[PDB]
């Protein structure tokens, strides 16, 4: 419970357009960032009894787990040998912060209790901690506006509004799926939660949590929901479920069975026996028909989000958003891609515009055209029988 | 690559500056028919003359008028262009006669106006000359421009090291929302005076486009009002008029005009959008807080302050008045004429019932009573006026202390004369004592409102030249510099005279002077090398706390522009508290607050809560308040429960209980109708209004534990005289 | 001679990208031969 962490992101010049505005501005954070360095370097270089206290303590401090303290100066503690010891307790430890399973230090030769290390985290849930502020705000996710909205309701408004519902009692929603087909924005709607969420953000793979050793899955997992609460308010983003995901069946193998109990040690976080406190967890999934109904259960999920293809409208506002920041010729209508009901993605739409700038750079030229357009479509686009309806 | 065609043509370029003249210009003039293309970049004449650049360069060198000459240095030109040949070579080939751009590129005319400008970058005043046919140029590219929508980089040029005015004048008409909101935007991020350059030149912009409800609010960023009396004067619509002095007061048919420029119905307009979503409720504390989901005076102040800031301005009290003890002055008479504010009606009954009543506590409240009701409304029949002129001259405290912030109160940013001659003799107070001193100040300079006066500034200069050695360096004397920086605001490097006139005054004491001087001058436009300043005095160690206090509280001013600016100012901010002295600690939270006031983001709200439980209860204190300055006018959510989390915590500390319950008040206050955001225009004006009392606000909280645990309390209703509604 | 301790000072104002530009408007604004003897005395440092 120390409180939320996030992440630092500085700010965002408004313009992209090439202008002396952005110049202008971007100087400006050049300025201010130069005078935070110059504050550090300055106040920092231009500006005794713990000091010889710290020398006795052990310098190549240990560490072990604490087990059964006993009486008040002298506790149990472990190593990581198998064994462990009737350690100790030096007049330099806070106290009250030792308790069993707790991460211990130890010193090399006394082996006595000399810290605590209130700070242990696996390195394989701090590794994928969120500390960057990507830049994908919700202004390049092209329509989806109903989506949107619904996971502006499930993460930001029990932040930034917790009177709404308050107000009414009601309880916000806890989970939110992600899914549908091959390249909708399930990804970028999770960018942008991170974005403008001043909570905590957790990546988080499917992948991820299936471990080598037996039974390291289901502790992976609990070191991973411990440290969302533990550590903020905090939104954790499992993407590509589907990998743990898929329906507990009766199996014959030893690691079939073991990822069935990481998926049962998540179920048991996410509505176990004792309760939740404010992480939400953000899910996504290209197949939702392939889950156990233990996960897609609407008190551990309580939304779920289709990213249908994306509708005409969105398309247009896509090749909007990804055409922006280049140079167009006048003899381009983005109508030709629009109209013609061709499944297209907005990956697709991302690709179809790099692939038609791509097609003028070749054609020795920066700006592109609608033939080239016409000839990036083709070339990219990847992929019932005639007369056998009307 | 290179096709056989491409070679051929290849060659064809080499037999040309292999080989009188007259067919060697025509065709190697017509091959930048490769720039001029629609459609295509890499002009091949251009790389593939690469080799031949030297050849030509010094051809031209050796070369002499006659029939070449002339269209050879267009070819030598854009070779420059792509490779050296700087604007000497560009304005010979100009002066060979080719200026007009039109068999030449967009890519030709961006290259030529950069070369422009940096020529003139690289020249001085000297050699003026030489700008006069650059001049012409300017004049020659910029309807190209306008012509291909390439408005951005004609406002570049514009700005250019200097301001022009004869583009947007001529920049047409109907297609002026870029050269308003992007140069409105440039105009905002502006480092120098140049900035008002751009404010009048956009004001011109929207005058010869007779639709100038921008410079509507441009006005006061151009600090003249010689250029407001000159924007009001034509007026040619009613109509507009009556928006026009709406704003005003805000900020032919004379019967009205004044009338809305004093707002003596913006009461009316009030209640009537309070009427809108009714919330006329007469409430008690604890419901404003929730006691019950958990008689000192000390609580009845805080319940004074809360119910206040709450009921501001909804007209609704000796009865609960009467529980008083010691330091039970006069907040809760202020609190109901607050309460009462704007509403004069029943405000003289009011005060003159509760005034006819008992001692010094019962009479300065009703006389501020009178003065922060009076404040935002003005009217030919003066309120109040006679009152403070005629009661309380008598040198002593609580009196006039009193008083004077009661006429501030009625006739802030006004300049008015005849309260000038009231307050600037009555200003000695040698006579008098320290802390009415400070008031009088307060006022005086609440009143200027940055006008400059030169008499209040003298009166000002020579009580600070009336010195006594022990009694500046102890406490209550800070307000002289306190007014000097409210009658000199935002006047650019016009203080240079004060400061060196200041710098008489004794070493350990005008630190404080000449920062919040400097502070209350430039402020809001954001100036990189004045933060550098304020940043650097603030990191001089010293083994002056005050005095990186106003610096912290200048960063704080200096940075509520530029949104851009006041996040980095958030992140330099926390630096300064990590690696900080208490005072820098303290201060912070006073800049945290100015930054974003009635803005509660998540990001200051954490790191303020971080924060607050220190062990230092100033620090404390500081943080507490700093919460509640965020909040202020919002009700936010999460804010009160944190709050109550934070109180709980401190359960039996007094100071520290009293403080945290103000921060809620001020969660809860105005309902939500009144905010102490600064810039009420476009998010775009150092409003001359409420930043005298916010900054009064945070100076005397740069030190709570001696003013605001002592003697005086009027900074909070300072605070609402800084209230305003959002509405 | 007695090393006079310098003043800790610190590193300079760096390049805000208009520093140069004020300082520049500021400006404008504003506009034995040695001997050849010793004469040592009697009892003489002569090396
Ligand atoms: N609405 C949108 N606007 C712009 N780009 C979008 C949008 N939706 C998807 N994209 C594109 O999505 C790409 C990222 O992949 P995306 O998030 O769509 O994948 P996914 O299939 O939903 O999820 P996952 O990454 O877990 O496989 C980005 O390149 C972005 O261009
Ligand atoms: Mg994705």
């Amino acid at each position: 419970t120390k409180g939320p962490d996030a992440a630092s992101k500085l700010p965002l010049v408004t313009p992209h357009t090439q202008c002396r505005l952005k110049l202008l501005k971007l100087e400006r954070i050049k300025d201010y960032l130069l005078m935070e360095e110059e504050f550090i370097r300055n106040q920092e270089q231009m500006k005794e009894e713990r000091s010889k206290v710290d020398d006795l303590r052990g310098t190549p401090m240990s560490v072990g787990t604490l087990e059964e303290i006993i009486d008040d100066n002298h506790a149990i503690v472990s190593t990581s040998v198998g064994s462990e010891h009737y350690v100790s307790i030096l007049s330099f430890v806070d106290k009250d912060l030792l308790e069993p399973g707790c991460s211990v230090l130890l010193n090399h030769k006394v082996h006595a209790v000399i810290g605590v290390l209130m700070d242990d985290t696996d390195p394989l849930v701090t590794v994928m901690k969120v500390e960057k502020a990507p830049q994908e705000t919700y202004a390049d996710i092209g329509g989806l506006d109903n989506q949107i909205q619904e996971i502006k309701e499930s993460v930001e408004l029990p932040l930034t509004h917790p009177e709404y519902y308050e107000e009414m009692g009601i309880k916000p929603p806890k989970g939110v799926i992600l899914y549908g087909p091959p390249g909708t924005g399930k990804t970028l709607l999770a960018k942008a939660v991170a974005n403008q969420t001043s909570a905590t953000f957790l990546r988080v793979v499917g992948s991820e949590l299936i471990q080598k050793y037996l039974g390291d899955g289901p502790k992976l997992v609990r070191e991973l929901f411990r440290v969302a609460e533990e550590h903020a308010p905090s939104i954790v983003f499992i993407d590509e479920i589907d990998a743990i995901g898929t329906k507990r069946y009766d199996s014959n193998s030893g690691g079939e069975r073991e990822i069935q109990r990481t998926m049962l040690e998540l179920l048991n976080q996410l509505d176990g026996f004792d309760s939740r406190g404010d992480v939400k967890v953000i899910m996504a999934t290209n197949r939702i028909e392939t889950l156990d109904p233990a996960l897609i259960r609407p008190g551990r999920i309580d939304r779920k989000i289709e990213f249908p293809l994306p509708d005409e409208k969105t398309k247009k506002r896509i090749f909007q958003i990804h055409t922006s920041r280049m140079t167009l010729a006048d003899d381009v209508t983005l109508d030709d891609l629009i109209m013609a009901k061709d499944d297209l993605s907005g990956a697709d739409i991302k690709a179809i515009c790099t692939e038609a700038g791509l097609m003028a750079l070749r054609e020795r030229r920066m700006k592109v055209t609608n033939e080239d357009f016409k000839k990036s479509k083709e070339n990219v686009l990847y992929k019932t029988p005639e007369g056998l309806y009307l | 690559e290179l096709s056989e065609e491409d070679k051929q043509l290849q060659d064809e370029l080499e037999m040309l500056v292999e080989r009188l003249y007259r067919p060697a210009l025509e065709e190697l003039r017509r091959q930048i028919r490769s720039s001029t293309t629609s459609m295509t970049s890499v002009p091949k004449p251009l790389k593939f003359l690469r080799p031949h650049y030297g050849k030509l360069k010094e051809i031209y060198e050796n070369m002499a008028p006659g029939e070449n000459k002339r269209f050879a240095a267009d070819i030598i030109s854009v070779l420059a262009m792509t490779m050296s040949g700087e604007r000497e070579c560009l304005k010979y080939r100009l002066v060979g006669s080719q200026e007009e751009l039109a068999s030449w590129g967009h890519e030709y005319v961006r290259h030529l106006a950069g070369e422009v400008a940096k020529e003139w970058q690289e020249l001085d005043d000297a050699e003026k000359v030489q700008r006069e046919p650059l001049l012409t140029l300017v004049k020659e590219i910029v309807p190209y421009n306008m012509a291909h929508n390439a408005e951005h980089e004609a406002c570049d040029l514009l700005m250019e090291i200097e301001q022009v005015d004869m583009l947007e004048k001529d920049i047409d008409e109907n297609a002026y929302a870029k050269v308003c909101l992007y140069l409105t935007s440039c105009v905002n991020y502006v480092p120098e005076p140049e900035n008002s350059a751009l404010l009048r030149c956009a004001l011109g912009v929207f005058r010869k486009f007779s639709r100038f409800p921008e410079a509507l609010r441009l006005a006061l960023m151009l600090n003249d009002m010689e250029l407001v009396e000159d924007i009001f004067t034509s007026c040619k619509d009613v109509v507009v008029q009556k928006q026009m002095a709406f704003m005003l007061g805000r900020h032919e048919e004379y019967e009205d005009l004044t009338e809305i420029m004093s707002n003596v119905q913006l009461n009316s307009n009030f209640l009537a959008l309070a009427r809108e979503l009714d919330i006329m409720e007469p409430k008690v504390p604890d419901d404003i807080y929730k006691t019950h989901l958990e008689d000192s005076a000390r609580m009845n102040l805080a319940s004074s302050f809360v119910n206040g800031f709450v009921n501001a301005a909804f007209g609704q009290g000796n009865k609960w008045l009467y529980k008083n003890k010691d330091h039970g002055m006069l907040s809760a008479a202020a609190s109901l004429g607050m309460i009462l504010l704007w509403d004069v009606d029943g405000g003289l009954t009011q005060i003159d019932k509760y005034l006819y009543s008992s001692e010094d506590y019962i009479k300065s409240g009703a006389l501020l009573a009178c003065g922060i009701v009076n404040s935002g409304v003005r009217n030919e029949c003066d309120p109040a006026l006679a009152l403070l002129s005629d009661y309380v001259l008598h040198n002593s405290n609580t009196m006039r202390l009193g008083s004077i912030f009661g006429l501030g109160l009625a006739y802030a940013g006004s300049n008015r004369e005849d309260v000038l001659t009231l307050l600037l003799p009555v200003m000695g107070d040698s006579k008098s004592s320290m802390e009415v001193a400070g008031v009088t100040a307060l006022a005086c300079g609440m009143i200027a409102v940055g006008s400059c006066n030169g008499d209040v500034t003298s009166t000002i200069l020579q009580t600070i030249m009336e010195k006594s050695e022990t009694e500046l360096k102890d406490t209550y004397a800070r307000w002289l510099p306190l007014g000097l920086g409210l009658n000199h605001l935002g006047k650019g490097e016009a203080i240079e005279a004060i400061l060196a006139a200041l710098e008489v005054v004794s070493e350990p004491f005008r630190s404080f002077a000449n920062t919040l001087v400097d502070v209350c001058a430039y402020a809001g436009s954001g100036n990189v090398l004045k933060v550098q300043q304020l940043l650097h005095i603030c990191s001089e160690h010293f083994d002056m706390g005050a005095h990186q206090g106003v610096a912290v509280l200048g960063i704080a001013l200096i940075a509520m522009g530029e949104e851009i600016g006041a996040e980095m100012a958030l992140r330099t901010f926390g630096h300064l508290l990590r690696y900080g002295e208490p005072t820098l600690r303290r201060a912070v939270p006073l800049a945290l607050a100015l930054i974003s006031v009635s803005n509660p983001r998540l990001n200051i709200l954490d790191t303020l809560s971080k924060f607050s439980h220190d062990a230092d209860p100033e620090v404390s204190y500081n943080s507490i308040f700093a919460m509640g300055m965020v909040g202020s006018g919002t009700n936010n959510a999460r804010l009160a429960a944190m709050l109550r989390q934070l109180a709980q915590y401190h359960a039996k500390d007094p100071n520290n209980l009293f403080m945290v319950r103000l921060a809620q008040g001020l969660t809860h206050l105005g309902k939500g109708t009144l905010t102490l955001c600064p810039y009420h225009s476009d998010r775009q004006l150092m409003s001359q209004v409420a930043v005298a009392g916010l900054l009064t606000v945070l100076v005397s909280f740069l030190d709570v534990r001696n003013i605001i645990l002592g003697k005086s309390h009027y900074v909070l209703y300072g605070l609402v005289a800084a209230m305003q509604p959002r509405m | 001679e007695v090393p006079k301790e310098k003043e800790k000072e610190k590193v300079s104002t760096a390049v805000l990208s208009i520093t140069a530009k004020a300082k520049k408007k500021e400006k404008e604004k504003e506009k034995e031969p040695e001997p050849n003897f010793q004469l040592l005395d009697n009892p003489a440092r002569v090396m």
